[PDB]
């Protein structure tokens, strides 16, 4: 518990990167989180929306 | 573009609308601007027999 500042900074950066990667896999109200499946299942208008 | 179709084919004549006849005969683009004027011709395009 002596190098707390550097460890905290590194942990914050790693947490931000991990949060971004996880948020990449969010639906955001869409049918699916992967675009290939959305293109396969839906017609061009609904898939585009 | 002037043509003659059946009753239910009117719906298929639309931008972004799926359909066998629309995909095989005449399809509107996704970014289509403009429109369709459809009128009944039961007294002109229909003959007995």
């Amino acid at each position: 518990s002596a190098l707390g500042k550097l460890q905290d900074v590194v942990n914050q950066n790693a947490q931000a990167l991990n949060t971004l990667v996880k948020q990449l896999s969010s639906n955001f109200g869409a049918i699916s989180s992967v675009l290939n499946d959305i293109l396969s299942r839906l017609d061009p208008p609904e898939a585009e929306v | 573009d002037s043509f003659v179709i059946r009753g239910d084919e009117v719906r298929q004549i639309a931008p972004g609308q799926t359909g066998k006849i629309a995909d095989y005969n005449y399809k509107l683009p996704d970014d289509f601007t403009g429109c369709v004027i459809a009128w009944n011709s039961n007294n002109l395009d229909s003959k007995v027999g």
